[PDB]
């Protein structure tokens, strides 16, 4: 069942009844301004499954969900939108989720839903698959995702992303469609005049609603001839437009429509007033028409002449542009001025083709009549050779426009022949287009050349069309790793400008990073009518010479075993060339004679050789820090400055990694490990500076022992001398010997030193009382303890 | 001077029971004479007295 | 011999062979990046600082530089003196001869092997010790250097309570030389005081390096009228200097002088002399356009007042210009000709020209202009201002293209310039400069605040823009401010980095909840400068944008605790008393009133940053809800038709204290009361030990030490334990025999005490003799009387 023309819920929760009835709503549908000082009923409204027009929802106190009030509700085609979209809800409270399963298939608009952080469940289900233009939907100022987190009761597939879970509601869950397209409730798609489902797959009545038509329960792409379109869903007999209550204060049959109103020149005929045979909107009072909606601009469809302005403004979306033109194209003529602001998506005014005759008889202040303003994202206008155009009277203006040509303007005023009307203000000239050109003349490099840090251009030497025109110089550049860069209009590495006045006009730039692929590029600036040519160029790239790379760092190393080293660490900071290899060197390391030249075994203590928010920075401290800065500028300055040619040393040439292991050498002993990188033009540049680090092999832990039987003898009173091989391969330095010995336990504790060990071959203890004994030693390596050896037995009798 | 949803509530406040007037559309002319609110009240101030204007009867 | 000026050297070990002449340098001392067997006998004295860096294959360094005695840093290095720097294999600082380190402090780091480092005072070479730098060499546990002496030592000493000996390298000693009188020479002679370092004894003609002065072969404290002082040590006649190779050395206080200083310009008259004058040094500087584009481009007019010609500014971006661009330029009085500034972008305000005063113009531009600015797309603020009694007198001025600057602003101008009547009327034209800036605001206004000393709470008035939708997000600003000659116009030079840190505000989710802010991460006692500024989004324009902003407000935390003193350290003029030392605190955090002092005997054995690019994407969403919200209702509704003891150190960092015990511990302790510890507290805690080392008169036993004929062959040394030993006695040495000591005895008071005395049994009959040195708290010194334990038969 239908209904027509509307409906208007407001402030009557009761008033709600009106929706008793039908399910098919001709015109559009408003709930707004109902209060939930009435308690709710949960009055369910099945019948109901679509909407021609927009669907309004605004303020209704006391609802939690959709599904709860309309379960059924499949598509809105949305002939006449609401200020371009096609359902919206404002301003709701109460209202947890929008439990609007059934729909399927909506046409024309987009979906609003803001300010409502009552609601989720949002980024879940996806639009893209039910409507085109995702890209002029709005959806934000709804509750914050980090304290949403829902989750469903289906189906995933990624959302512009990666797929989760798609559900309405806690309750229900997404439908879908395989690939299979019409569609059925069960996988297939149904006769193809369908829409939304259909009962049963391929028929000409079961569809649940058909699109593209509608007719006494038959589903048409073209109505019969007795028939007529209809609202553009459906089809009519002669009597049924010819009993329309039109109250616009019978519709009028023509290209098989029943149409109201009728273009120009096409009147009612005499006797035939339900026809309009062959043989001019606006109103006197506003003077005046803001444009900035399809609503706002629909609203205008079918004029030609028009009476008031022209105020022209639009934020944002898609090709609304295609909707203009479907529209304002029938226009020809004006009175008043016509005006442009702050319009972003007018790439180009073409939608206005059959404009031709301006009045400009109500002119704006300083009695102007075509103003544009501040308009971002236009860069043509569609005056060419086709479009004459004749601007009666008043003046014209210009300003900030940055896309359009400044030529363009020219064959303008050309053809509207008012070349001889504006000052150098009333058309700007140093602010509009500026940021993209249209075409010049060309130049061309003299020649180039580079050092490692400093570079002259010299492009060749232009002629002016009348050479008393100071035609001077401008040259743009940057650093340059790639190709995707423009050339057009510091800080975050944006450009760098510099200008320039019988020799040929060159240019020096001056200390720049060694080889960095800077682009460049000449712009002639003029020092001067409209005749003004200037003159771009092309972009040029230019690599500066190689220099001598910078030391290595990240210097690190160990060892994963005797004889083998490690070592990690980071390219140079500043390679300078491209990358050829690293050098390392090494040197043995005399151990600290003075451990020779000073016995510790009588010393108390023996060594041991280890193996292997954002606070803003404040004035004080910034000062001290770029002090500090400086003065290790100033230190390294003098290091900056050296060549490097490529115990002895020991080489390396490594270049894949920045880490290698070392072998061939000796267990336990320091080493030093020079470093330097090497670019591919030190041949006859020379090699990096130096950075060192120091090392010490493992341990060798296992020769602490002595190499043999420890041996006794005894001698007059009673002196022990004994005998046990120093071993050879000491872990590091040998300092002493713990001897331990006694009569039953080795109680008694003994030291031994090496210059005594080198002075007898061992040592002895003199005057000792007899009985029956045995002795033990420990050695006393560098690395630590060495082991206590074997008892060996000896008795000087009593 | 008020706009904004500041304005809404207040007209609740105004009208509170009795709800808004509405000019019902009835035969569905493809036209409609439709000067609004923010036009006064949101440009200069206005009266709690010609508010009664909207509210309903 | 003289030797000059300085001493660079790299790269050419020969190149040392530089040196082979000369006896004292007279500048500085560079050494770096050398590749054997070389010494120089003949230096003595530097007068600037020494660099060592990165220079491989030395041994020590007085082997290259065996007389080093004093180096009187005249010209200082970044703040320093002696500098070393990486130097491989380095075993030992060789300089065993440096004394009188003037100004400097020594900065040695990472180095492999430079210990013998703890062993070597700095205190006695030098006076402000605490600044040195001293990092990265051999930590301290893996050299373990000794001391010429593993049989017997030179002397040993106290620092920070420890004992050593005091030498440089293992086969030299560092000498102090007693407290005979103070200057010195080998053998401890006391030499003229007037002179410094070594003494070849009250001598005034055979010293090393005459202190204070040297003249003639004469130490000097004052070289008579005629001689001139000259490099801090040595004095000329007068024609000297002049006869040296602008002009030479002008002569000013008894100097000659390369430069002569600020507050002076030389009278032609005599060129060679320079006349304070009252002016700030008036200095000019062919053509008469001078073209800036960046920093460097200026360099060249730092300091000349006055300039012949005209100015064109042109700088289309950079760093954080103003500060240093002033710097450079700041000091222009007068320019004579025009002054012209276009197509520069990176500037917002000309303030950085502080003393333009007078500008004449005879040289106008074009149609007689004098004042020139013309499409500066970020200009707000003319320095012209309620502070400039700036003049012009010729040219019109002209202004065009330049959007952030409004009308009102340059209204003043001819008003204040005395240039009314002069300029023509078209040339103001107010289409275009001035259109997007705002200089005509609403005003806020404060309403309270609170300050903890590290926290400020703050709160402003509720703004109400004629409508109300238009957002509200509130951003403040503040700044470090010390003093209050501060606008809002020091950094905002398209970077605004320098001096406004800012944070944002968010409109408050309360219908009246009063907007206001916590600010945290301060600095007590600092006075602070804040102001907040009202972000709108719209066109509230009804012919230009309102804005709103505060005005500018001061504050500063409550005061606070002061922190702990620095570098407490303290040397005994002499036993039984002792001078402290140390360095005042760090963050005073208030006025400091004065110190606390004790001493006390010892025992025994969330970032807030706002990404521009979602910043003016903010504006637009707000901005577009307010008109799709006005569709709404234009479309709904419808009309009807242990005692310690304390002192007051009130105005110095130093004071004695009296009547102590020798050689007895003290923990020392400093406190530092500001002017707020009277209700708050005092100090925190900053402790050092300092034993009053002795004084060898009580070491010995100085009662009589009496043998005894005993029972099995024995003697007794019977000598009573000295009432007051220099502190107490570690263990006794008796050293005896026949009648020259043969052995010595070794007596702990653990083998005394519980004698009392000394036994020596078992003897050879036979007369014999002893004397007892008691090693004491003060050390083996005076010897007992030598005791005769006779045992004949």
């Amino acid at each position: 069942e239908i209904c027509g023309p509307g409906i208007d819920i407001r402030n009557d929760y009761q008033q709600l009844k009106r929706l008793e009835n039908c399910t098919v709503i001709e015109g559009f549908l408003h709930i707004l301004l109902i209060s939930k000082a009435e308690d709710y009923r949960s009055y369910r409204f099945p019948k109901l499954t679509v909407i021609t027009e927009y669907l309004l929802l605004f303020r209704v106190a006391g609802l939690e969900s959709l599904g709860d009030l309309f379960p059924n509700l499949t598509v809105i085609r949305g002939w006449k939108l609401f200020y371009n979209y096609a359902l919206v809800i404002f301003e709701m409270t109460n209202l947890k989720d929008i439990g609007l399963y059934n729909l399927r298939n909506i046409t024309r608009g987009a979906i609003r839903i803001e300010k409502n952080a009552d609601l989720c469940y949002l980024s879940t289900i996806d639009w893209s698959l039910i409507l085109d233009a995702v890209s002029n939907n709005y959806i934000v100022g709804n509750k914050p995702p980090k304290e949403c987190g829902d989750l469903c009761p289906c189906e995933k597939t990624t959302i512009n992303n990666e797929y989760n879970y798609r559900c309405w509601t806690t309750n229900r869950c997404q439908k879908m469609c395989p690939s299979v397209c019409a569609c059925t409730e069960n996988n297939e798609c149904c006769h193809p005049e369908c829409l939304g489902s259909c009962h049963t797959p391929d028929d000409n009545t079961t569809c649940v609603a058909c699109r593209h038509y509608y007719y006494k329960g038959v589903c048409v792409p073209a109505c019969p001839p007795g028939t007529y379109r209809f609202e553009g869903w459906r089809c009519v007999d002669r009597d049924f437009c010819a009993n329309i209550p039109n109250a616009e204060s019978g519709f009028v049959i023509h290209d098989d429509e029943c149409m109201q109103e009728c273009p120009s020149g096409f009147i009612r005929n005499s006797t035939q007033s339900m026809y309009c045979i062959p043989c001019v909107c606006g109103d006197e009072e506003k003077k005046t028409k803001t444009i900035d909606s399809v609503t706002s601009a629909q609203m205008l469809q079918g004029c030609t002449i028009l009476k008031g302005n022209l105020l022209i403004n639009i934020r944002r979306g898609n090709n609304i542009a295609s909707e203009l033109e479907n529209f304002m194209g029938l226009i020809e003529v004006v009175t008043g001025y016509v005006k442009i602001r702050h319009s972003h998506a007018l790439v180009s005014l073409s939608f206005l083709k059959n404009l031709r005759l301006i009045l400009g008889e109500e002119q704006l202040e300083g009695n102007y009549s075509f103003y544009v303003l501040d308009n971002q994202n236009l860069q043509q206008l569609w005056d060419w050779n086709h479009r004459n155009l004749t601007v009666r009277s008043g003046k014209m203006y210009f300003a900030f426009n940055p896309k359009l040509c400044v030529s363009e303007i020219y064959r303008m005023e050309e053809v509207t022949g008012t070349k001889g009307r504006q000052s150098k203000g009333d058309i700007n000239t140093r602010n509009n287009g500026e940021r993209a050109s249209c075409e010049s003349d060309v130049l061309r490099f003299t020649s180039t050349t580079t050092w490692k840090n400093r570079i002259i251009i010299t492009w060749h030497r232009y002629r002016p069309p009348d050479y008393r025109d100071l035609i001077s110089f401008t040259v743009y550049y940057k650093e340059a790793p790639f190709k995707n860069v423009t050339e057009y209009d510091c800080g975050s590495n944006s450009w760098n400008m510099v200008d320039v006045d019988e020799g040929e006009p060159g240019i020096l730039l001056h200390g720049l990073k060694p080889w960095t692929q800077y682009a460049v590029y000449v712009k002639a600036v003029t020092l001067t009518n409209d005749h003004i040519r200037g003159a771009k160029s092309e972009i040029l790239y230019i690599r500066t010479n190689a220099s001598v790379p910078s030391i290595p760092l990240d210097v690190l190393s160990a060892s994963n075993s005797s004889s083998q080293l490690i070592v990690k660490w980071n390219p140079p900071t500043l390679p300078n060339g491209n990358l050829s290899y690293y050098i390392v060197r090494w040197q043995r390391q005399p151990q600290d004679g003075y451990l020779y030249r000073h016995n510790y075994c009588s010393k108390d203590k023996i060594p041991i050789r280890k193996y292997a928010c954002a606070c803003p920075k404040t004035e004080a401290e910034k000062q001290a820090e770029k002090e500090e800065a400086e003065y290790r500028k100033v230190f390294e300055n003098f290091l900056h400055n050296s060549i490097f040619v490529p115990y002895p040393f020991f080489e390396s040439r490594v270049d894949n990694k920045e880490r290698t292991v070392i072998s061939n050498l000796r267990p336990f002993t320091l080493y030093r490990i020079d470093i330097h990188s090497c670019n591919h033009e030190a041949e006859k540049l020379g090699c990096s500076a130096s950075n060192f680090v120091f090392a010490r092999t493992m341990p060798a832990e296992g020769a602490d022992d002595i190499p043999g039987p420890v041996t006794w003898e005894p001698r007059p009173e009673n002196s022990i001398f004994l005998k046990w091989p120093e071993p050879e391969n000491p872990n590091g330095l040998i300092l002493m010997y713990e001897i331990k010995y006694g009569s039953q336990v080795e109680d008694q504790r003994e030291c031994v030193s090496r210059q005594e060990y080198r002075k007898y071959g061992g040592a002895k203890l003199n005057r000792l009382n007899p009985g029956n004994y045995t002795a033990r030693i420990q050695a006393t390596s560098l690395s630590g303890n060495g082991s206590w050896t074997d008892p060996v037995f000896f008795y000087v009798p009593a | 001077t008020l706009c904004g949803a500041e304005l809404v509530d207040a007209l609740q406040f105004v009208c509170g029971d009795r709800g808004f007037y509405f000019n019902k559309p009835t035969g569905y002319g493809s036209s409609s004479r439709r000067t609004g609110i923010v036009d006064e009240c949101c440009f200069r101030s206005c009266d709690l007295r010609r508010l009664e204007m909207y509210c309903a009867p």
